[PDB]
């Protein structure tokens, strides 16, 4: 199968800082990678899809890129509302699993 | 958009022709397999009976993965088609 | 508008069977894929599996193949997840998710989630 | 209808990739057939000559029907395409 | 043009079904190849060892050309699809 | 409008050859399939075969493979059925039919039919 | 090949009655089944196609359904004009043959 | 409008390397194929090869496979032909050509051509 | 590979005359044949494509037809501007080579 590795377990940054989250694959995903965000509660929502795009309604603060088995998400000018958990998953073949996820805290 | 319709039609027709060619290749492959079986069954086995390793595991594994990839691509094709009805 | 309304709040004993469900509004189930995801309280997300309501074509993550199944009723625009042999690990939050606009790329709409717990 | 055009284009491209994968599987299959032929021709036949049944009919029949089904589906594909010109 | 969209969608779906059928034919073909290998490896080789040409070049050449034609058709399919973006 | 105008009224002797025909109006033969059907006076319908005028690709029901053939002239929007070795059983009514709107599913338009009889 | 069996040889009903005609296949037709009607003379015409649809211009009195190798046509509230011969045929592969047909008479 | 602006006028010694180039206007290189053709002064036209800028998928006529290669820079809408081991035969005129409207059938737009000569 | 043979090496005709240029293939091109014209200088331009069509902007004086491995171009009512070199090439598979070409002179 194809598994996802979310490298950063936890990030710590103040408001206005720039952070990055990296995600690697155990196999070739053919760019079918998507990123999600979740708050302390509620359901997750889609932020970036196709690993090079933005989901509708998402601020320009969020971007990303990648190829092969190496992908990443960038967050510029962090605002208080941007702090939460991030996940990566792929849509190639099956199972369409998730990475462990990264928690970004304010500090 | 009329040109897009014309181009997709031509693209589909060429896809179908490629499929026909693979079918022919498969029929010819069976003829080869049967030819080999024929010689074994007609001469090799009878002669040994009158008188009285083959390891391709790595190649078969390679073929199994290639065929699986074909499945992964068709499944993705179907997912995109569902977005047409909307 | 398009949304998924999920329901359930099952408190069960070990060995019990649980059926969780979601309903669609704003779209036809037949034209979309329905996915289910399991979130243990503090351990990220595990994909369970999905179905294609057009022909009841199901596929599951091997981990849950003998644990749960997914079914549907097209005529009412609903979908169901049936869990069996519930034990302590299963306490969790389950989500109903679907692909509406981001076809071929990503889960788009999510339900609010349903919490099922197992206790003595 | 612009999204429908985009979705059909992506669906066609994935179909074509699946076809490429089957072609590769067929080339690999021939390599396997030739490998088996090689061992038979190089060692089995020469040794028997120095010293001096295989029944797969049911499997070949199954393959013949599967290949025929592929033909039935392509023919139907072509019939639908003719309805585009109107 | 709504009918053209419907017809292309149905045509693509039938193309995909034909591809699935060829994949199945290939899996069945491998089963046949392995069955033949099995009998050779299990009985023919051991017996000869206890006791102690196949020419298909023209058929393989025919198959190689048929497979190449499939490539020529897919390449043309891709060229037409590029004309959709404009 | 779209229609098929069929013609013929052949009275022949046993062993004779017969050519039946139909013409199209309202559509181009090249874009459709032409089918032929044989109706014996009181015995239901037998499909004979069909052609694709775009490339003269023909296909027949094995029963009539050695009995009749189907051809065409695209430039005049016409189609022909050639019957050979006519005997008593062949007395019947032949129909020209085509698929115009119900593409991929069903015969749509039919001619009025032509009657051919064989007698001494 | 795939042959069609039209089970009822002949039906007899009065005006206002409901009747059904059943048709079975010797093989899987993938729902490419169509129904036709013919009068005492003239050519036949298409009534239902795809075995679950209506042909254009056909009264709501005519309907049908089916799957696999088992299909049927229903006629509700028979009117004098509905009495005639019915046929079923398939469009899968080749030959695209016809069933024997059913004759529905007024009585 | 759509056009190809070709450039170069290289006068080189035998054994030298030469890079010829063209730029696009009116269209995106990523959506088209770029072909190169070699015209010796009085000997007709030889096709060299072509590339697909979407994925740098190249294909060459075997005659020039060890003689020249074709590359691209999508971000600037440009294309390049790199010639190596120039000798007397190479003196010629090279053309940049592309397929814009006549997709799948023919070279449509051509540059004015560039002349490269080899001398002592 | 598939090579093209341009049979006429050179043609000679006066203004108002009708001439033809024939081109044959070493293999089946599936009608992907196109004709080009070049002046004494400048780049060549496309005159006919698909071997049965006209390129946009081309006078009705130019036409052609063919099938299999045998194709031809016809030029009716030659005008002074029509005199130059003609080429044929194919777009099937690879290499997409050219024929030797035909030179048409005024005389
Ligand atoms: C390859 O796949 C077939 C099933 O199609 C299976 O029977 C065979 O054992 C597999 N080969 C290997 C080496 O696992
Ligand atoms: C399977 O089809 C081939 C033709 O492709 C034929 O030669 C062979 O005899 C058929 N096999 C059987 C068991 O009929
Ligand atoms: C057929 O093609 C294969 C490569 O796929 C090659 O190894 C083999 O030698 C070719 N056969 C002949 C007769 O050239």
């Amino acid at each position: 199968d194809i598994q996802m590795t979310q490298s950063p377990a936890s990030l710590s940054a103040s408001v206005g800082e720039t952070v990055t989250i990296t995600c690697r694959a155990s196999g070739n995903i053919h760019n079918y990678l998507a990123w999600y965000q979740q708050k302390q509660g509620k359901s997750p929502q889609l932020l970036v899809y196709s690993a090079k795009t933005l989901a509708d309604g998402v601020p320009s603060r969020f971007s990303g890129s990648g190829s092969g088995t190496q992908y990443s998400l960038k967050i510029n000018s962090l605002q208080p509302e941007d702090f939460g958990s991030y996940y990566c998953q792929h849509f190639w073949s099956s199972p369409r699993t998730f990475g462990g996820g990264t928690k970004l805290e304010i500090k | 958009n009329a040109q897009a319709i014309a181009n997709m039609k031509n693209a589909i027709q060429n896809t179908n022709e490629a499929v026909k060619q693979l079918q022919l290749a498969n029929k010819q492959t069976l003829a080869v397999i049967d030819t080999i079986r024929g010689e074994i069954n007609n001469n090799i086995i009878p002669v040994i009976n009158q008188l009285s390793k083959i390891d391709i595991g790595n190649q078969l594994a390679g073929i199994n993965q290639t065929l699986q990839n074909a499945e992964d691509y068709i499944e993705k094709s179907e997912e995109f088609l569902k977005g047409i009805n909307p | 508008e398009v949304q998924l309304q999920q329901s359930g709040a099952d408190l069960v004993k070990p060995g019990a069977s649980v059926k969780l469900s979601c309903t669609a509004s704003g779209f036809n189930i037949k034209d979309t894929y329905i996915h289910w995801v399991k979130q243990r309280p503090e351990q990220g997300l595990e994909w369970i599996g999905r179905i294609d309501p057009a022909n009841d074509n199901f596929k599951y993550d091997p981990k849950f193949q003998g644990k749960a199944t997914i079914t549907t009723d097209t005529s009412s625009n609903t979908a169901y997840l049936q869990l069996s042999s519930l034990t302590s690990e299963d306490t969790a939050v389950y989500y109903c998710a679907s692909v509406i606009t981001t076809t071929g790329y990503a889960l788009d709409y999510w339900g609010q989630g349903t919490s099922v717990t197992v206790s003595s």
